[PDB]
RNA sequence: GGGUAAUUGGCGCAGUUGGUUAGCGCGCGGGUCUCAUAAUCCCGAGGUCGUGAGUUCGAUCCUCACAUUACCCA
RNA sequence: ACGGACCAAGGAGUCUAGCAAAUGUGCAAGUGUAUAUGAUUCUUUAAACAUUUUACGCAUAAUUAAUGUAAUAUGUCCAUUGUAGAUUUGUGCCCCACUUUGCAUACAAUACCGGUAAGCAA
RNA sequence: CCUAUUAGCUGGUUAUUUUCGAAAGAUCUCUCAGGAUCGCUGGAGUUGAUUAAUAUAAUUUUACCAGGUAGAGAUAAUGAUUAGAGGACAGGGCCUUGACCUAUUCUCAAACUCCCAAUAGGUAAAAAGGGCGAAAUAACUCAAUUUGUAUUUCACUCAUAUUAAAUAAAAUAACUCCAAGUGGGCCAUUUUUGGUAAGCAGAACUGGCGAUGAGGGAUGCUCCUAACGCUUGGAUAAGGUGCCUAAAUAUUCGCUCAUGAGAUCCCAUAAAAGGUGUUGGUUCAUAUGAACUAGCCCUGAAAAUGGAUGGCGCUAAAGCGGA
RNA sequence: AUCCGACUGUUUAAUUAAAACAUAGCAUUGUGAAAAGCCACAACUGGUAUUAACACAAUGUGAUUUCUGCCCAGUGCUUUGAAUGUCAACUUGAUGAAAUUCAAUCAAGCGCAGGUAAACGGCGGGAGUAACUAUGACUCUCUUAAGGUAGCCAAAUGCCUC
RNA sequence: GCAGAUGUCCAAAGACAAGCUCAAAGAGAACAGAAAUCUCUUGUAGACUAAAAGGGGAAAAGCUUGUUUGAUUUCUAUUUUCAGAACAAGUAGAAAACGUGAAAGCGUGGCCUAUCGAUCCUUUAUAUUUGCAAAAUGACGUAAAUUACUUACUACUGUGCAUAUAGAGGUGUCUGAAAAGUUACCACAGGGAUAACUGGCUUGUGGCUGCCAAGCGCUCCUAGCGACGUAGCUUUUUGAUCCUUCGAUGUCGGCUCUUCCUAUCAUUGGGACGCAGAAGUCUCAAAGUGUCGGAUUGUUCACCCGCUAAUAGGGAACGUGA
RNA sequence: GACUCGUUCAUACUACAGUGGAUACACCAGAUCCCAUCAGAACUCUGAAGUUAAGCACUGUAAGGCUUGGCUAGUACUGAGGUGGGAGACCGCUCGGGAACACCAGGUGAUGAGUCAG
């Protein structure tokens, strides 16, 4: 019967233990480039310029720079389809993310390694591992170390 | 509701700086016979029918919007609207 | 007549006959009215490279054309 | 909405530029026997604010306070 | 649960006005020849044919209540600018990578006209 | 006669085959039997693929995120909530009543949380892109016409021969237009609200039914196997192998005597309590006494047309539980 | 023997013949005539009426007997109004260049003040109290307009109720 | 469904800045007390923050003081309900002129989540913006010219009326009709989407059978009982639901008639007993045989009179209206 | 050794004792002017006579707490399958993932930039 704007946020936007008071004075210092990749996270000490039920958690990238409001697009399902949406939230509640450091440290791992291969003409193969079958080595074990196990009884 | 009776603020026409104005409550006023809704009303009137329109004659809610009238002293008005409220006097005991 | 007050079922799979749609991701995005007096001078900046280049390729148009 | 009277003692009452006045409710004195009662006095934002005028509750004026009427394109 | 004893015949998404869309056709910045006009047409002919050098509808230019106003702007018979993008001319008579043109369109950017704001304002 | 008045409602609405093929939600509605709307569908047409790619994926992985459900608690908060151990404000005759304080104890919370799962959720995994320097542009910013920002043009070049992880009858795509039906749902495992319960009322992720038959459960709208062009052979699924009824009175290992035995989930009831019936165990006592323990069986066990493991019947099973 | 109806009569053609109706009686109201009442009629006109308060019209109750108690606050109906609140057209007057805008009132009605209940209708609630007990002749109390009078009864009207 | 709340209130309870830090508990000090004022110690909110609740809040978002009205004009990008309509409520900005502090900043009402409303009509404001369809209303205003149908240049152009923009006047059934009942005289189209009757599934209530054993029974737990509690059958009452029929299944009771069930009232044969016998109580096997006449009442149900051997309980569409 | 501006935002906290005073912070002398009050207590201004007593720094507590690791425990719990078992409530099995409280052991910080002093 009642929809509001916080409903049902009694323990999400509740900050966590022993984490109240005013949000961290590093946090304003962080730079932003359009582009970029970030999280969305609400925090709760910061009232104005807050963010919606829904959006906790969720990720983007930056397309909107003003003097303290940021814009980031953001994909919201809908039933039968996905439509962008411009969600405009504050630099307290903004948060620099993290799903492409991985991305970037590969690529400038490549960078670094991929010119000396070519320097040398060695080819890798540079795509990522994904480690499966082990292979078949020999190992060595001595009989005072195999400990022999047993189903136990009832109590 | 006690509002002072003359504000310091912003003319939004023939003049750009922050002056005096004065403030009254908005009056409805009587309306006018000759208005084009009256005569026009009068004509439909004029023979057998009766009643020919509605009567707003619901009467659910218990209070009217408030509207200041802003006098700017240099010349020329302005409105203000605040939100409802049932209680409503021009510059009070303090 | 009771009317069944509500119902949810077989949405997701109505939703997935057609397969989740997907926006079309353009290129571009407009800035009709992103923080102004930035692109304020950006289209003054785009304004003088063209004009620029314009110019230039004119001037090699004439000394080519005589 | 208009229109009008009303709200001033505690009851009720009407008064209007050189004015706060009484019949009753209360006090005591004195008194004609026991009651009346002359008279002192308790009792007054003259419903509220502002305004007009050598001189006002009064004159002008708006705020709500009470009631039959009349329209309910409101 | 309701109609059906049986047989044969009749028995129901049609027609018109208007619009839109899809398709096919003619013509094409024009289109349609309307009422109507002329003819050795005048069984069939109540159809066909024909229409002296702006009649109208619809379209070519939009917009605002409205007096009305009205699409770069004379450097030049270039014809706004990007990202891709079909083709195209060639290098390594059949692929791909290199420069050349950049349809249509898609996403933008620019100008320019009306309108309303704001600044100026004879 | 107006008039063949109107009717959101009942009934009907005539030839084949092929191809594709649904919904019973959600918003609003003097709306609840209707309607408009998107959602699901068909037809049409266009751009891209036809180059084992790229877009793309009800997919998983690598990394990085966010939650407060079960669970766990009562000494961690709040609210409860049971007893004692010890200890310095009030009442009366050193004593008693308590309150109060320290550390313990028994048990809880849909509207409690110091903690926290699996499930489900999200993003990135390189070319219309990026990395690395110059040259221009600006009326923006900065103390900075040279601080930078963003843009353009040039440099240079970043796996591409398996393809910036895996795998993909991934281009059966993407878009645009026109339009019908639809807009009362129901059942099932699991979760769960009200009620004692209901083949009830109401929701949740998924699948079915409807819209759908084929084999089995004797029989059945939803159960199990499995989804259907027309025939010929082979071999199976579920399920059965005494006859009905196609196939084993098949083997082999134990239990069961029922004077109302027992024989498949949905599925068509059976309990608290017992048994000196019988089979096997465990704990103790000197092949004996007791106490337990779990399989089958017996009692508990009563309803009306005559009655049903489907019937017949079945005991060296054709019952039970296996191999 | 009781209830109902005073009686004779009439009625739901084809489900109800009664306790229903009507009747005689009782009582009320309007009405002095063509400038009245009640009614019909589109207008002219007409019936009551070839009539005249011992008459006409509209009513409720229904022999006879004895009765026919109280309330004009409610709503009705009606009686008087140059003092009177409210209230139309028109008219007058004012301003205005004109439309216009304004004030004033001896219309009716409603209000004001009365009357009327055989007009529609209404008719209380608590406590305390007497050589046994129980009740309450009475006392106090809240309040309405009066607070059920004469009478009558588990009646065809009382659920508790067999 | 549950626990509640809203159709308001506030020139400060709004904006900013600065200073301080709340409840509570103990300790102490004339009157003075459980509570009255002050001071000290401890003190992560145990108070306060307009309202209900839920979050947030410590050199503050609270308390005190200071200055003030940004509770202002106009316009975008957007989020929530979602058709990704709107309004509404917000969030982030922009062009202005301001307030505040010294600045950095902050201010588009209330620390956040609720506090509110279309068309049309009316009203009031704004406007170098307009018309009132052949014409004009400052004004013959200004420059020259004469006895006239003279010529150039003018932003300030009659009442009333319509517009354009902006608020306001309310549509609580709140995405917005101006609206009292009755049909026991009724009419029609429909509905098992929907009642009243069986039937059905469930057994709360009703009835019936149990388990345990504190006490009763002179002592004596189980002769007969059996509280406090606990497990089941039943469809013979009433319930709950609305799966079947509203293009009709003839809905109470009595009369009549047949069968069936057993939870046996009597009769048969036993067992037990707190049994001398008689009488009687409990009970096992047993449906073969039998379960009445009357007054009252429409009754079922019920209560009486009398005999009886006993006057047992029930079904079959509440058995049975061609 | 000492300070200033920071990050990490309890291993950094808190209670109780011990240690350390040349510049260092700090206590401290004063109120004419800037400045504030009920109060020079606080705030502001001017000073350096005395000072580790206190704050501040370090260390100690079978210190509380905090924080890692072990253990709780493959327990509670749960995704998929099942013509599995059980009258039911519930409980197995295959493929799967995986807790918390209490308990025990260890520890009480690290750190950037800049400066003075020797």
């Amino acid at each position: 019967k009642s929809r509001g704007k916080r409903s049902g946020t009694r323990y999400k936007f509740s900050k966590k233990f022993r984490k109240h008071g005013e949000c961290t004075a590093n946090k304003y210092l962080e730079k932003l480039n359009y582009g970029d990749y970030v999280d969305i996270v609400c925090d709760s000490t910061q009232q104005k310029g807050m963010p919606f039920n829904y959006y906790h958690g969720k990720t983007g990238k930056i397309f909107h720079i003003t003097k303290r409001g940021v814009g980031v697009l953001v994909n919201k399902r809908v039933k039968h389809r996905i439509e962008q949406k411009k969600v405009c939230v504050r630099i307290e509640h903004v948060r620099k993310s993290r799903c492409n450091e991985d991305f970037l440290l590969r690529k400038i791992k490549n960078a670094e390694l991929i010119k000396e291969a070519k320097l040398k003409n060695e080819h890798i193969n540079i795509k990522r591992k994904t480690e499966g079958p082990k292979p078949a080595a020999m190992i060595k074990v001595p009989p005072s170390k195999i400990i022999t196990i047993e189903p136990l009884p009832f109590y | 509701v006690n509002v002072p009776k003359t504000r310091k603020t912003y003319c939004s026409n023939k003049c750009k700086k922050h002056t005096m104005h004065k403030v009254s409550q908005y009056k409805k006023g009587k309306e006018r016979l000759s208005s084009l809704g009256r005569r026009r009303y009068d004509m439909k009137q004029k023979g057998f029918g009766g009643q020919t329109k509605p009567v707003f004659k619901k009467k659910a809610k218990t209070t009217k919007k408030i509207v200041l009238k802003l006098e700017c002293t240099k010349c020329k008005k302005r409105f203000q609207t605040m939100k409802r409220c049932k209680t409503f006097e021009m510059g009070a005991d303090k | 007549a009771k009317s069944k007050n509500h119902t949810n079922h077989n949405q997701n799979r109505k939703a997935h006959k057609n397969g989740i749609k997907k926006p079309k991701k353009h290129k571009f995005m407009s800035r009709k009215g992103l923080d102004p007096n930035f692109f304020r001078n950006q289209k003054y900046c785009l304004k003088g490279i063209q004009k620029k280049k314009k110019e230039l390729k004119l001037k090699a148009k004439q000394e080519k054309n005589n």
